[PDB]
Protein backbone atom coordinates (compact mmCIF):
# COMPACT_ATOMS: atom_id res chain seq x y z
CA UNK A 1 0.00 0.00 0.00
CA UNK A 2 0.99 3.58 0.14
CA UNK A 3 1.77 3.58 3.54
CA UNK A 4 4.24 6.15 4.78
CA UNK A 5 5.57 6.34 1.33
CA UNK A 6 5.40 7.28 -2.46
CA UNK A 7 3.15 5.26 -4.87
CA UNK A 8 2.19 2.01 -4.30
CA UNK A 9 3.55 -0.58 -6.27
CA UNK A 10 2.58 -3.80 -7.99
CA UNK A 11 3.21 -7.01 -6.49
CA UNK A 12 6.44 -8.65 -8.22
CA UNK A 13 7.44 -5.52 -9.21
CA UNK A 14 8.17 -5.48 -5.39
CA UNK A 15 9.35 -9.23 -5.76
CA UNK A 16 12.23 -7.64 -7.67
CA UNK A 17 13.26 -5.69 -4.48
CA UNK A 18 13.44 -8.68 -2.02
CA UNK A 19 15.41 -10.65 -4.69
CA UNK A 20 13.13 -13.56 -4.73
CA UNK A 21 10.82 -13.13 -7.28
CA UNK A 22 7.53 -15.38 -6.94
CA UNK A 23 4.19 -15.83 -6.06
CA UNK A 24 5.74 -16.11 -2.62
CA UNK A 25 5.54 -12.23 -1.89
CA UNK A 26 1.14 -12.78 -2.86
CA UNK A 27 1.73 -15.35 0.28
CA UNK A 28 4.47 -13.28 2.19
CA UNK A 29 1.58 -10.42 2.72
CA UNK A 30 -0.81 -12.69 2.46
CA UNK A 31 -0.49 -14.84 5.68
CA UNK A 32 0.69 -11.89 8.04
CA UNK A 33 -2.59 -9.60 6.97
CA UNK A 34 -4.23 -12.70 8.19
CA UNK A 35 -2.02 -12.02 11.68
CA UNK A 36 -3.29 -8.20 11.96
CA UNK A 37 -6.85 -9.60 11.60
CA UNK A 38 -6.88 -11.63 14.58
CA UNK A 39 -7.83 -10.09 17.42
CA UNK A 40 -6.03 -8.20 19.99
CA UNK A 41 -3.88 -7.10 17.11
CA UNK A 42 -7.13 -5.12 15.62
CA UNK A 43 -8.50 -4.28 18.90
CA UNK A 44 -7.17 -0.50 18.27
CA UNK A 45 -7.54 -0.69 14.86
CA UNK A 46 -11.42 -2.09 14.74
CA UNK A 47 -12.36 1.06 16.60
CA UNK A 48 -12.33 3.08 13.47
CA UNK A 49 -15.13 1.11 11.62
CA UNK A 50 -19.12 2.31 12.26
CA UNK B 1 31.98 -13.52 -11.83
CA UNK B 2 30.80 -10.55 -10.30
CA UNK B 3 27.10 -10.06 -11.72
CA UNK B 4 27.01 -13.87 -11.76
CA UNK B 5 24.73 -13.45 -8.93
CA UNK B 6 21.32 -12.12 -7.74
CA UNK B 7 23.35 -9.58 -5.53
CA UNK B 8 25.13 -6.95 -6.32
CA UNK B 9 28.96 -5.88 -6.85
CA UNK B 10 30.88 -3.24 -5.13
CA UNK B 11 34.23 -2.55 -5.33
CA UNK B 12 34.38 0.39 -2.90
CA UNK B 13 37.32 3.01 -1.47
CA UNK B 14 37.98 2.59 2.33
CA UNK B 15 38.82 5.97 2.47
CA UNK B 16 37.44 7.29 -0.35
CA UNK B 17 34.50 9.55 0.62
CA UNK B 18 32.82 8.52 -2.89
CA UNK B 19 32.25 5.27 -1.46
CA UNK B 20 31.60 5.87 1.72
CA UNK B 21 28.44 8.57 0.44
CA UNK B 22 27.77 5.49 -1.55
CA UNK B 23 27.51 3.46 1.96
CA UNK B 24 24.96 5.14 3.74
CA UNK B 25 22.77 5.35 1.01
CA UNK B 26 23.34 1.60 0.13
CA UNK B 27 22.49 -0.01 3.74
CA UNK B 28 19.92 2.46 4.66
CA UNK B 29 17.90 0.62 2.20
CA UNK B 30 18.30 -2.94 3.87
CA UNK B 31 20.11 -4.69 1.29
CA UNK B 32 22.81 -7.34 1.64
CA UNK B 33 25.93 -5.52 -0.44
CA UNK B 34 29.56 -6.99 -0.48
CA UNK B 35 32.39 -5.03 1.25
CA UNK B 36 35.90 -4.75 -0.71
CA UNK B 37 38.16 -2.22 0.48
CA UNK B 38 40.23 -2.00 -1.78
CA UNK B 39 43.43 0.28 -3.02
CA UNK B 40 44.47 2.08 -6.57
CA UNK B 41 47.77 0.43 -6.29
CA UNK B 42 45.82 -2.89 -6.02
CA UNK B 43 42.25 -3.61 -6.34
CA UNK B 44 40.54 -6.62 -7.27
CA UNK B 45 40.60 -8.06 -10.53
CA UNK B 46 36.88 -7.91 -11.94
CA UNK B 47 37.22 -3.77 -10.63
CA UNK B 48 39.76 -3.42 -13.51
CA UNK B 49 38.74 -5.51 -16.57
CA UNK B 50 34.43 -5.00 -16.26
CA UNK B 51 35.08 -1.35 -15.29
CA UNK B 52 36.66 0.40 -18.68
CA UNK B 53 36.67 3.57 -16.92
CA UNK B 54 38.27 2.55 -13.65
CA UNK B 55 37.02 4.27 -11.04
CA UNK B 56 35.97 4.13 -7.45
CA UNK B 57 33.53 2.94 -5.80
CA UNK B 58 31.95 0.72 -8.67
CA UNK B 59 28.25 -1.20 -8.47
CA UNK B 60 27.43 -4.23 -10.10
CA UNK B 61 24.38 -6.04 -10.52
CA UNK B 62 23.51 -8.35 -13.02
CA UNK B 63 24.23 -6.02 -16.09
CA UNK B 64 26.62 -4.44 -15.88
CA UNK B 65 29.52 -1.74 -13.68
CA UNK B 66 27.77 1.55 -12.42
CA UNK B 67 29.80 4.21 -11.06
CA UNK B 68 29.79 7.87 -10.61
CA UNK B 69 28.23 8.22 -7.63
CA UNK B 70 25.06 10.34 -8.44
CA UNK B 71 25.03 7.72 -11.22
CA UNK B 72 25.24 4.82 -8.28
CA UNK B 73 23.17 6.49 -5.53
CA UNK B 74 20.89 7.56 -7.79
CA UNK B 75 20.15 3.70 -9.46
CA UNK B 76 19.34 2.61 -6.07
CA UNK B 77 16.64 5.16 -4.44
CA UNK B 78 14.98 4.64 -7.90
CA UNK B 79 14.97 0.94 -7.83
CA UNK B 80 14.70 -0.23 -4.32
CA UNK B 81 12.10 2.78 -3.07
CA UNK B 82 11.30 1.55 0.52
CA UNK B 83 12.15 4.01 2.45
CA UNK B 84 12.56 6.99 0.09
CA UNK B 85 14.90 9.42 -0.32
CA UNK B 86 14.21 11.97 -2.75
CA UNK B 87 11.10 13.81 -2.55
CA UNK B 88 8.32 13.40 -5.05
CA UNK B 89 7.45 17.01 -6.39
CA UNK B 90 9.39 17.74 -9.26
CA UNK B 91 9.88 21.20 -8.27
CA UNK B 92 11.20 20.19 -5.25
CA UNK B 93 13.40 17.48 -6.74
CA UNK B 94 15.55 19.27 -8.90
CA UNK B 95 17.15 21.60 -6.53
CA UNK B 96 17.22 18.33 -4.55
CA UNK B 97 19.56 17.39 -7.43
CA UNK B 98 20.45 20.64 -7.54
CA UNK B 99 22.26 21.24 -4.03
CA UNK B 100 24.54 17.93 -4.34
CA UNK B 101 25.98 19.76 -7.45
CA UNK B 102 26.72 22.77 -5.32
CA UNK B 103 28.26 20.21 -2.93
CA UNK B 104 30.49 18.48 -5.16
CA UNK B 105 31.38 21.69 -7.15
CA UNK B 106 31.83 24.06 -4.19
CA UNK B 107 33.25 22.07 -0.97
CA UNK B 108 34.87 18.96 -2.83
CA UNK B 109 37.23 20.83 -3.87
CA UNK B 110 38.06 22.49 -0.59
CA UNK B 111 39.07 18.56 0.57
CA UNK B 112 41.10 18.17 -2.82
CA UNK B 113 43.34 21.37 -2.31
CA UNK B 114 43.88 20.97 1.18
CA UNK B 115 44.59 16.89 -0.11
CA UNK B 116 47.46 18.98 -2.41
CA UNK B 117 47.87 22.81 -1.46
CA UNK B 118 50.72 24.68 -0.15
CA UNK B 119 50.85 25.32 3.50
CA UNK B 120 48.63 28.82 3.24
CA UNK B 121 45.66 27.19 1.27
CA UNK B 122 45.27 24.80 3.66
CA UNK B 123 44.55 27.71 5.71
CA UNK B 124 43.48 29.82 2.62
CA UNK B 125 41.16 26.22 2.05
CA UNK B 126 40.33 26.01 5.89
CA UNK B 127 39.46 29.81 5.94
CA UNK B 128 36.69 29.76 3.16
CA UNK B 129 35.99 26.47 4.52
CA UNK B 130 35.59 26.93 8.26
CA UNK B 131 33.64 30.33 8.03
CA UNK B 132 30.97 29.60 5.15
CA UNK B 133 30.45 26.11 7.12
CA UNK B 134 29.14 28.53 9.54
CA UNK B 135 27.43 30.97 7.12
CA UNK B 136 24.55 28.27 6.95
CA UNK B 137 24.39 28.05 10.44
CA UNK B 138 20.76 29.63 10.73
CA UNK B 139 19.63 26.80 8.24
CA UNK B 140 19.27 24.17 10.71
CA UNK B 141 16.59 25.92 13.21
CA UNK B 142 14.05 25.67 10.47
CA UNK B 143 14.66 22.06 9.50
CA UNK B 144 16.08 19.40 11.06
CA UNK B 145 17.74 18.54 8.13
CA UNK B 146 19.42 20.45 5.26
CA UNK B 147 15.61 22.34 4.65
CA UNK B 148 14.25 18.52 3.83
CA UNK B 149 12.66 17.65 7.35
CA UNK B 150 12.90 14.03 6.22
CA UNK B 151 16.21 11.89 6.04
CA UNK B 152 17.26 12.25 2.08
CA UNK B 153 20.00 12.11 -0.14
CA UNK B 154 21.35 15.72 -0.15
CA UNK B 155 22.07 15.18 3.65
CA UNK B 156 24.11 12.27 3.22
CA UNK B 157 26.13 14.37 0.58
CA UNK B 158 26.94 16.64 3.87
CA UNK B 159 27.86 14.20 6.77
CA UNK B 160 31.00 12.11 4.94
CA UNK B 161 32.15 15.25 4.58
CA UNK B 162 31.26 16.16 7.84
CA UNK B 163 32.82 13.07 8.95
CA UNK B 164 36.50 14.20 7.23
CA UNK B 165 35.97 17.72 9.35
CA UNK B 166 39.29 17.17 11.82
CA UNK B 167 40.67 14.41 9.46
CA UNK B 168 42.12 17.03 7.27
CA UNK B 169 42.79 19.70 10.28
CA UNK B 170 39.46 21.48 10.66
CA UNK B 171 37.41 22.55 14.06
CA UNK B 172 34.71 25.61 14.00
CA UNK B 173 34.77 28.68 16.21
CA UNK B 174 32.33 31.44 16.64
CA UNK B 175 28.60 32.39 17.54
CA UNK B 176 26.04 29.92 16.92
CA UNK B 177 28.10 26.79 16.70
CA UNK B 178 26.04 25.02 19.20
CA UNK B 179 23.54 25.19 16.72
CA UNK B 180 25.20 22.93 13.63
CA UNK B 181 27.29 21.19 16.52
CA UNK B 182 24.12 20.24 17.76
CA UNK B 183 22.61 19.30 14.36
CA UNK B 184 25.83 16.55 14.05
CA UNK B 185 24.43 14.71 17.31
CA UNK B 186 21.26 14.31 15.15
CA UNK B 187 22.75 12.91 12.13
CA UNK B 188 26.24 11.26 13.07
CA UNK B 189 24.52 8.16 14.67
CA UNK B 190 22.14 6.77 12.39
CA UNK B 191 21.72 3.41 11.65
CA UNK B 192 22.54 4.12 8.11
CA UNK B 193 25.66 6.00 9.74
CA UNK B 194 26.80 3.82 12.52
CA UNK B 195 26.73 0.32 10.59
CA UNK B 196 27.93 1.85 7.23
CA UNK B 197 30.74 3.71 8.78
CA UNK B 198 34.12 2.16 8.46
CA UNK B 199 36.31 2.01 11.29
CA UNK B 200 39.38 2.92 9.15
CA UNK B 201 37.56 6.54 8.90
CA UNK B 202 36.35 5.89 12.69
CA UNK B 203 39.69 6.35 14.40
CA UNK B 204 40.01 10.13 13.53
CA UNK B 205 36.92 10.80 15.85
CA UNK B 206 39.21 10.60 19.08
CA UNK C 1 -6.07 -14.19 35.57
CA UNK C 2 -7.16 -11.98 32.46
CA UNK C 3 -5.17 -14.55 30.61
CA UNK C 4 -7.76 -17.84 30.71
CA UNK C 5 -10.42 -16.34 28.39
CA UNK C 6 -8.49 -15.85 24.95
CA UNK C 7 -9.48 -17.48 22.02
CA UNK C 8 -6.80 -20.54 21.42
CA UNK C 9 -5.17 -19.28 18.52
CA UNK C 10 -4.54 -15.95 20.29
CA UNK C 11 -1.50 -17.51 21.97
CA UNK C 12 0.44 -17.28 18.66
CA UNK C 13 1.42 -20.68 19.05
CA UNK C 14 2.76 -22.93 15.71
CA UNK C 15 0.41 -24.18 13.11
CA UNK C 16 0.99 -28.09 13.29
CA UNK C 17 1.32 -27.71 16.82
CA UNK C 18 -2.44 -25.12 16.59
CA UNK C 19 -3.71 -27.80 14.06
CA UNK C 20 -3.58 -30.86 16.62
CA UNK C 21 -4.74 -29.06 19.07
CA UNK C 22 -7.73 -27.23 17.06
CA UNK C 23 -8.34 -30.16 15.16
CA UNK C 24 -8.94 -32.30 18.37
CA UNK C 25 -12.06 -29.81 19.24
CA UNK C 26 -10.33 -28.01 22.25
CA UNK C 27 -13.02 -24.89 22.49
CA UNK C 28 -11.40 -21.98 25.20
CA UNK C 29 -7.98 -21.52 26.38
CA UNK C 30 -9.37 -21.90 30.19
CA UNK C 31 -9.94 -25.42 29.96
CA UNK C 32 -6.06 -25.32 28.28
CA UNK C 33 -5.22 -25.12 32.15
CA UNK C 34 -7.15 -28.03 32.85
CA UNK C 35 -5.97 -30.16 29.94
CA UNK C 36 -4.40 -33.24 30.96
CA UNK C 37 -1.29 -34.73 28.95
CA UNK C 38 -3.29 -38.00 28.36
CA UNK C 39 -5.75 -36.21 26.87
CA UNK C 40 -3.49 -35.06 23.84
CA UNK C 41 7.22 -32.46 17.08
CA UNK C 42 3.78 -31.36 19.00
CA UNK C 43 4.51 -31.87 23.23
CA UNK C 44 7.28 -29.10 23.12
CA UNK C 45 5.52 -26.41 21.26
CA UNK C 46 2.86 -26.21 23.74
CA UNK C 47 5.11 -26.20 26.72
CA UNK C 48 7.45 -23.23 25.96
CA UNK C 49 3.60 -21.03 25.06
CA UNK C 50 2.70 -21.81 28.42
CA UNK C 51 5.64 -21.06 30.23
CA UNK C 52 6.09 -17.57 28.77
CA UNK C 53 2.96 -15.84 29.11
CA UNK C 54 2.11 -17.16 33.16
CA UNK C 55 0.33 -20.35 31.53
CA UNK C 56 0.86 -23.42 33.28
CA UNK C 57 -0.25 -27.66 33.17
CA UNK C 58 -2.62 -29.65 34.77
CA UNK C 59 -4.04 -26.84 36.52
CA UNK C 60 -7.00 -26.51 38.82
CA UNK C 61 -10.07 -24.39 38.02
CA UNK C 62 -13.53 -24.88 38.42
CA UNK C 63 -16.68 -22.77 37.18
CA UNK C 64 -15.73 -22.52 33.75
CA UNK C 65 -16.98 -22.09 30.99
CA UNK C 66 -19.98 -19.75 31.70
CA UNK C 67 -19.62 -17.62 28.79
CA UNK D 1 7.54 33.33 -18.02
CA UNK D 2 9.20 30.49 -18.45
CA UNK D 3 12.96 31.61 -19.75
CA UNK D 4 15.92 30.51 -20.98
CA UNK D 5 19.35 32.10 -20.96
CA UNK D 6 20.70 30.62 -24.04
CA UNK D 7 23.69 30.29 -25.63
CA UNK D 8 24.20 31.38 -29.05
CA UNK D 9 26.19 28.62 -30.46
CA UNK D 10 27.82 26.36 -27.49
CA UNK D 11 26.40 22.65 -27.88
CA UNK D 12 25.01 22.27 -24.42
CA UNK D 13 22.39 25.39 -24.93
CA UNK D 14 21.22 23.30 -28.19
CA UNK D 15 20.53 20.83 -25.95
CA UNK D 16 17.90 21.92 -23.91
CA UNK D 17 16.40 23.89 -27.01
CA UNK D 18 15.97 20.09 -28.40
CA UNK D 19 13.84 18.83 -25.08
CA UNK D 20 12.08 22.37 -24.90
CA UNK D 21 11.15 22.59 -28.46
CA UNK D 22 10.38 18.48 -28.62
CA UNK D 23 7.64 18.52 -25.00
CA UNK D 24 6.44 21.89 -26.45
CA UNK D 25 6.61 23.74 -23.87
CA UNK D 26 6.33 27.48 -23.98
CA UNK D 27 9.13 29.51 -23.48
CA UNK D 28 11.25 32.89 -24.42
CA UNK D 29 15.11 32.61 -24.93
CA UNK D 30 17.39 35.26 -23.96
CA UNK D 31 20.21 34.88 -25.89
CA UNK D 32 24.14 35.38 -24.35
CA UNK D 33 26.51 38.06 -26.38
CA UNK D 34 29.08 34.89 -27.52
CA UNK D 35 28.76 32.81 -24.57
CA UNK D 36 28.51 35.62 -22.30
CA UNK D 37 25.11 36.52 -21.20
CA UNK D 38 24.92 39.90 -19.23
CA UNK D 39 26.83 40.43 -15.97
CA UNK D 40 23.11 41.17 -14.66
CA UNK D 41 21.84 37.83 -14.77
CA UNK D 42 24.62 36.82 -11.48
CA UNK D 43 22.04 37.95 -8.99
CA UNK D 44 20.09 34.48 -10.32
CA UNK D 45 22.67 32.61 -11.32
CA UNK D 46 26.12 33.15 -8.80
CA UNK D 47 27.80 30.62 -10.96
CA UNK D 48 27.15 33.10 -14.29
CA UNK D 49 27.14 29.45 -16.60
CA UNK D 50 24.81 29.52 -19.38
CA UNK D 51 21.85 27.67 -20.25
CA UNK D 52 20.48 28.65 -16.63
CA UNK D 53 16.44 28.30 -16.56
CA UNK D 54 14.37 30.59 -14.80
CA UNK D 55 10.50 29.22 -14.65
CA UNK D 56 8.43 31.97 -12.47
CA UNK D 57 10.30 30.38 -8.53
CA UNK D 58 13.35 28.56 -9.93
CA UNK D 59 16.69 28.68 -11.02
CA UNK D 60 18.86 25.40 -12.18
CA UNK D 61 22.21 25.25 -14.36
CA UNK D 62 24.16 22.53 -15.08
CA UNK D 63 21.61 21.49 -17.95
CA UNK D 64 22.02 17.73 -16.48
CA UNK D 65 19.50 19.00 -13.91
CA UNK D 66 17.70 21.04 -16.29
CA UNK D 67 16.72 18.24 -19.04
CA UNK D 68 15.74 15.85 -16.41
CA UNK D 69 13.58 18.15 -14.92
CA UNK D 70 11.49 19.25 -17.58
CA UNK D 71 10.89 15.25 -18.40
CA UNK D 72 10.25 14.80 -15.05
CA UNK D 73 7.69 17.36 -15.11
CA UNK D 74 6.77 17.58 -18.64
CA UNK D 75 5.69 13.50 -18.96
CA UNK D 76 4.39 13.34 -22.71
CA UNK D 77 6.18 12.38 -25.09
CA UNK D 78 8.93 10.59 -23.15
CA UNK D 79 12.03 10.76 -23.64
CA UNK D 80 13.43 7.51 -20.73
CA UNK D 81 13.05 4.01 -20.15
CA UNK D 82 10.16 3.13 -18.16
CA UNK D 83 12.01 0.51 -14.85
CA UNK D 84 14.74 1.25 -13.19
CA UNK D 85 16.72 -1.38 -15.03
CA UNK D 86 17.50 0.31 -18.41
CA UNK D 87 17.59 4.02 -17.03
CA UNK D 88 20.54 3.30 -15.67
CA UNK D 89 21.49 2.43 -18.96
CA UNK D 90 20.83 5.54 -20.29
CA UNK D 91 21.75 7.76 -17.42
CA UNK D 92 25.15 6.29 -17.62
CA UNK D 93 25.82 6.23 -21.54
CA UNK D 94 25.02 10.07 -21.49
CA UNK D 95 27.90 10.07 -19.00
CA UNK D 96 30.13 8.65 -21.19
CA UNK D 97 29.53 10.93 -24.24
CA UNK D 98 29.70 14.11 -21.68
CA UNK D 99 32.96 12.95 -20.82
CA UNK D 100 35.11 11.27 -23.64
CA UNK D 101 33.56 13.09 -26.92
CA UNK D 102 32.99 16.69 -25.43
CA UNK D 103 36.23 17.86 -23.60
CA UNK D 104 37.64 16.11 -26.35
CA UNK D 105 36.39 18.91 -28.38
CA UNK D 106 38.26 21.30 -26.15
CA UNK D 107 41.36 21.29 -27.94
CA UNK D 108 39.83 21.26 -31.44
CA UNK D 109 38.56 24.60 -30.65
CA UNK D 110 40.57 26.24 -27.71
CA UNK D 111 43.48 23.76 -28.15
CA UNK D 112 46.37 24.74 -30.78
CA UNK D 113 46.44 22.92 -34.06
CA UNK D 114 48.83 20.71 -32.95
CA UNK D 115 46.53 18.85 -30.42
CA UNK D 116 43.64 19.42 -32.92
CA UNK D 117 44.95 16.49 -35.14
CA UNK D 118 45.37 14.37 -31.74
CA UNK D 119 41.40 14.93 -30.69
CA UNK D 120 40.57 14.88 -34.31
CA UNK D 121 41.17 11.60 -36.10
CA UNK D 122 41.55 9.79 -32.65
CA UNK D 123 38.00 10.71 -32.22
CA UNK D 124 37.00 9.72 -35.97
CA UNK D 125 37.45 5.97 -35.31
CA UNK D 126 34.94 5.86 -32.30
CA UNK D 127 32.79 7.79 -34.50
CA UNK D 128 32.34 4.48 -37.19
CA UNK D 129 32.43 2.15 -34.63
CA UNK D 130 29.16 2.27 -33.28
CA UNK D 131 28.45 3.07 -36.73
CA UNK D 132 27.15 -0.58 -37.78
CA UNK D 133 24.77 -0.93 -34.61
CA UNK D 134 22.23 1.53 -36.32
CA UNK D 135 21.79 -1.19 -37.98
CA UNK D 136 19.97 -2.98 -34.66
CA UNK D 137 17.33 0.07 -34.31
CA UNK D 138 17.00 3.60 -35.69
CA UNK D 139 18.57 5.70 -33.03
CA UNK D 140 20.90 5.20 -30.45
CA UNK D 141 20.32 2.34 -28.97
CA UNK D 142 15.92 2.64 -29.18
CA UNK D 143 13.57 2.50 -31.52
CA UNK D 144 11.97 5.67 -31.02
CA UNK D 145 13.70 9.07 -30.28
CA UNK D 146 15.23 9.79 -26.25
CA UNK D 147 17.41 12.10 -24.04
CA UNK D 148 20.32 9.77 -24.82
CA UNK D 149 20.58 10.98 -28.62
CA UNK D 150 19.84 14.22 -27.21
CA UNK D 151 24.02 14.45 -26.67
CA UNK D 152 24.33 13.25 -30.20
CA UNK D 153 22.00 15.82 -32.52
CA UNK D 154 23.61 18.54 -31.10
CA UNK D 155 26.70 17.02 -31.53
CA UNK D 156 26.76 15.68 -34.86
CA UNK D 157 25.35 19.24 -36.24
CA UNK D 158 29.13 20.49 -35.41
CA UNK D 159 31.03 17.96 -37.87
CA UNK D 160 31.66 20.37 -40.78
CA UNK D 161 32.50 23.09 -38.58
CA UNK D 162 35.09 21.47 -36.55
CA UNK D 163 36.13 19.41 -39.80
CA UNK D 164 36.02 15.92 -39.58
CA UNK D 165 34.00 13.81 -42.14
CA UNK D 166 32.86 10.45 -43.11
CA UNK D 167 34.21 8.97 -46.02
CA UNK D 168 33.50 5.43 -47.06
CA UNK D 169 33.28 3.25 -43.80
CA UNK D 170 31.76 5.37 -41.39
CA UNK D 171 28.99 6.80 -43.57
CA UNK D 172 26.78 3.69 -44.45
CA UNK D 173 24.89 3.26 -41.31
CA UNK D 174 26.06 6.27 -39.73
CA UNK D 175 24.50 9.32 -42.68
CA UNK D 176 21.34 7.67 -42.44
CA UNK D 177 21.27 8.66 -38.48
CA UNK D 178 21.20 12.37 -39.40
CA UNK D 179 18.95 11.69 -42.14
CA UNK D 180 16.18 10.11 -39.77
CA UNK D 181 16.68 12.76 -36.75
CA UNK D 182 17.63 16.24 -38.66
CA UNK D 183 13.89 16.47 -39.76
CA UNK D 184 11.94 16.04 -36.98
CA UNK D 185 10.33 19.24 -36.07
CA UNK D 186 11.88 19.23 -33.12
CA UNK D 187 15.65 19.44 -34.02
CA UNK D 188 13.75 21.19 -37.19
CA UNK D 189 12.57 24.62 -34.75
CA UNK D 190 15.06 24.36 -32.66
CA UNK D 191 17.79 25.32 -35.52
CA UNK D 192 19.03 28.44 -34.70
CA UNK D 193 20.40 31.28 -37.47
CA UNK D 194 23.82 30.89 -36.01
CA UNK D 195 24.06 27.06 -35.71
CA UNK D 196 22.47 26.88 -39.13
CA UNK D 197 24.82 28.05 -41.50
CA UNK D 198 27.73 25.57 -39.87
CA UNK D 199 26.32 23.11 -42.20
CA UNK D 200 24.49 23.29 -46.15
CA UNK D 201 20.71 21.91 -43.79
Amino acid sequence: FGIDMNTDYTLEEVGKQFDVTRERIRQIEAKALRKLRHPSRSEVLRSFLD
Amino acid sequence: AANKRSVMTLFSGPTDIYSHQVRIVLAEKGVSFEIEHVEKDNPPQDLIDLNPNQSVPTLVDRELTLWESRIIMEYLDERFPHPPLMPVYPVARGESRLYMHRIEKDWYTLMNTIINGSASEADAARKQLREELLAIAPVFGQKPYFLSDEFSLVDCYLAPLLWRLPQLGIEFSGPGAKELKGYMTRVFERDSFLASLTEAEREMRL
Amino acid sequence: DPILLRPVDDLELTVRSANCLKAEAIHYIGDLVQRTEVELKSLTEIKDVLASRGLSLGMRLENWPPA
